[PDB]
């Protein structure tokens, strides 16, 4: 996250970090004790992925952390990296052992399609992650967050030569300086409804981070909430 | 009065009933409060809630 | 303006104040030396209106001010207070004598319909005025300004039982505390394009100012830019 | 290249020409700068400009 | 089942009720038939009806 | 009507003819015993208007006819001939004496806005009238009718340099030869729902009748059904 | 085709029949000498497919016919029978040997996305095939054709409980009796532009053929024209 | 005059040029006729054409 602020411990208790060949290569959100939702492009790899919940400083111990192995990855069935790296950018990770729910390890709420879209259209979401604090920069140690406004779809399409699909939305600032960035992908874009946060997007991609005239591109979760609930069901 | 206006005053979800009535509901881990509009935790760690002192 | 900030002198050199039976009952914007654009509901009166340009503190003298009389009022032809007080809320005031253009008395730019809408859809506009600083409060002495985000149309329609017409748009914040207010109506909603401000709205109405879950309602100027240019033409 | 992408790099207005070319233009009181993309004042008090020191 | 699909099988108007139920209704001069879906004349010359032999 | 067919007696028992300085200058539809709905441009005149219901051959007697005088005309409040001859092209005529309802004098049904639009979107309507049977031609003696398909809005806008407002819709055929025409204006565009006809449009205007690449333009009644019910209420 | 008419020889010289384990199980259209465009669900089989161009009566010889083997099938990359049998219902068949172009074996024109959609929105297309002449009926011997009107999207969605995707459009009649049917799938939906036919759809699916209140569902070719041109390129 | 109105009078395809001008074009196997609006066959069996007597 470029131009955000340090989260306070447990401020985003649904946030998880994904660790592999490299630490904090992507984020994710807790759906329930056994499942994480992330971006499919994060998990288009043969390397083993570790999930860390209750995380605050990826280089310190707060005594609130929980590490798990990923035993199965379900990319959305429409995702196809050969055709497009970011269209239908959503996947689910099954954990080996359940997370233990507490003040620091709490699921994100997920409404149905209609309400996820109503929540998105309120127009102001929070993105969080341990991604780069500047374009081409170092990762954050302390989890970062940033409030981002929703961007009009035609305005977003005019901002780039790259195709913005209807499975994506844009959010962020024109002026540059504030945006999600490499390492944040997979993490949450949430909307707070009377103190209860709901998942409204997945941090997906962009061109250069926090560049003037450019926006953050996010997976439009409303189109996938049914699939999330159907694939992550426990009982 | 109607889900089409101010979410029928439901904190989370609203469904229209017959004759300009509405039924409010909440996401998993929450229950409809006394007022039949608000949502309150029904579990120890309800989703999307910050419980650590800020 | 509730929850805004004091403008610096000449920061909004297109802003004018309208004075009548009561001072600063509405604002307006300079189209050219002889014409002001304002809200039609401001000028649905038989009382004489005075326009003041180069104004900063409505109770002090900066030596940059210019007072004019209104000799003719052109409400938009669709405006009809009997049917609806705020639909097609736009009018033009012809001044008796031309304003003298300077660093403190400068017109607002007005693009065509397509570009006014593109500018509006950038999603962040500035509103300014001497209206109330709190709902039911006192007027501002120093011109106030506030940056307001554009609001999704369906979200705005869901926020109120009152009809939001396609000649209007909504802007502002859900959380309450920041909004235009009585006395600001008629003034500008502008969008800055590479340092050049363009008129994107007219401050029109709302329910209680800066109330949580409520937005500012603005005349969608894009639908009227041709009429503005056609009626205010000098040569 | 096209008005459909980044306003054809025009600061203000863009019009598509034949064979993926564009013509940039500016509002009243402004002229197309040397670069044929930017807008510069062509009058003493161009619209929408803040000229008082901030 | 739902007004969103085949007008909830109502001949004229449909309104959604709670728990996937619907209420059918008819325009002025018509009444809801026995089947609670169809509309039948309730007046001598109901609107929009051709009664002269064709 | 160009290229239609003769109606059978009582096939369109809601149809009325308007007679003035010239016979059958427009049509109309029976709302109830005292009110006709027609096009506002038909009744932008100082000449007295006569309404004839139960009409089949405007030059013969079927013994099913009823003549009335118009005592008041209510053009829609948005109609403004000075700005545009056909935008908001709808008016109501109050009759001096009530029509006597029978198999030949029957009102047209009028649904609410939502259902009038659903009915229009079924895409096939009937237009009827005593208008010209060819462009610049003679009027019809026997009432004519024609089934017309709804036309996509962008396709209609591309067909003409004239503005097609959102208060209008287009219907008819590309190939030329079938269309409403002068003298039909004011009459009904109806949609049959399980044998019950509902008013979905008002015959309004077009360029040359039944010309290739041109369509009939109709008032979109859905936007006015509430006003019709509110102004024509008897008890 | 239910309720259509017999084509005249060479009236649809782009039409081909697909033969397999069963004759005339689907249709197709000639893109060029080596490629046919059809529906992906037609060619979700391991059985060998034969293509016949210049065909009129599938049980007679006109001396205008050309039989080819299919050497490769390219279903669109988004088609996924496991998720949905008809979404992205389009495929290409490469022929073993080129067809010889003549008055009876002629390609269908294919415009770009913008113009294919403009052509579709003209609202009247021709469908042709050797499919069933009644729901559950026998195949046609002589190629059948039927003009079908485009159906409003919301009207189509209201007609069925099955999802109508944005990759599909609906066309046909409410009243029942006229529609495409089993065996026509894969064949063309074309729009004539000044005597030149363009491909606007692929016959895809429906519930019971020609049922009242139901429509034919077609692949919206505009979304795939670029892919057709890119995959069928010869030089 | 404009592609936005009557396809700029082009039989098939239209592209807007600078200063309210348009360029008409045709699909593969066709060429722009003398009038610079109409499309005529440029090959023996142009696509989408019925050449057998009807
Ligand atoms: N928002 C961005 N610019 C961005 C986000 C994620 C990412 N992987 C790259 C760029
Ligand atoms: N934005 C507002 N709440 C508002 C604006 C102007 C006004 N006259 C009243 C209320
Ligand atoms: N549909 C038409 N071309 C038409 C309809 C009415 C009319 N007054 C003139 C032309
Ligand atoms: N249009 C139809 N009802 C239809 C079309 C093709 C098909 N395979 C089945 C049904
Ligand atoms: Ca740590
Ligand atoms: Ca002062
Ligand atoms: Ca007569
Ligand atoms: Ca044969
Ligand atoms: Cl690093
Ligand atoms: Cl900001
Ligand atoms: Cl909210
Ligand atoms: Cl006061
Ligand atoms: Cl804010
Ligand atoms: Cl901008
Ligand atoms: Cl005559
Ligand atoms: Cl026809
Ligand atoms: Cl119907
Ligand atoms: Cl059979
Ligand atoms: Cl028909
Ligand atoms: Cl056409
Ligand atoms: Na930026
Ligand atoms: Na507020
Ligand atoms: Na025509
Ligand atoms: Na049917």
């Amino acid at each position: 996250v470029v131009g955000g602020e340090d989260a306070k411990p447990g401020q985003f208790p649904w946030q998880v970090v994904l660790n592999g060949k490299v630490d904090a290569f992507c984020g994710g959100s807790i759906v329930n004790e056994k499942w994480i939702v992330t971006a499919a492009h994060c998990v288009e790899t043969g390397v083993k992925i570790t999930v860390v919940a209750g995380e605050h400083n990826i280089e310190e111990t707060e005594h609130t952390e929980q590490k798990r192995n990923v035993i199965r990855i379900i990319p959305h069935h429409n995702y196809n990296a050969a055709i497009n790296k970011y269209n239908h950018d959503i996947a689910l990770l099954e954990l080996d052992e359940p997370l233990v729910l507490n003040s620091y390890v709490t699921p994100i709420c997920i409404a149905d399609k209609e309400y996820t879209n109503i929540f998105l259209k309120f127009g102001s979401g929070y993105v969080s992650g341990w991604g780069r604090v500047f374009h081409k920069g170092r990762s954050a140690l302390v989890l970062q967050y940033l409030r981002v406004p929703l961007v009009d779809r035609a305005t977003c399409l005019r901002s780039t030569k790259f195709t913005i699909y209807n499975n994506m939305f844009c959010a962020g600032f024109h002026e540059g300086g504030r945006d999600s960035c490499q390492g944040d992908s997979g993490g949450p874009h949430v909307t707070e409804v009377e103190g209860t946060s709901f998942l409204t997007g997945i941090i997906s991609w962009g061109e250069e981070c926090a560049m003037k005239g450019k926006y953050g591109i996010y997976t439009k979760v409303s189109r996938y909430v049914n699939w999330i609930k159907e694939k992550t069901k426990l009982t | 009065m109607t889900c089409n206006i101010k979410n029928g005053r439901c904190e989370q979800f609203c469904k229209n009933s017959a004759d300009n009535k509405v039924v409010c509901s909440c996401t998993e881990g929450y229950r409809l409060a006394e007022n039949q509009k608000s949502c309150e935790p029904a579990v120890p760690f309800p989703c999307g809630r910050v419980s650590v002192s800020q």
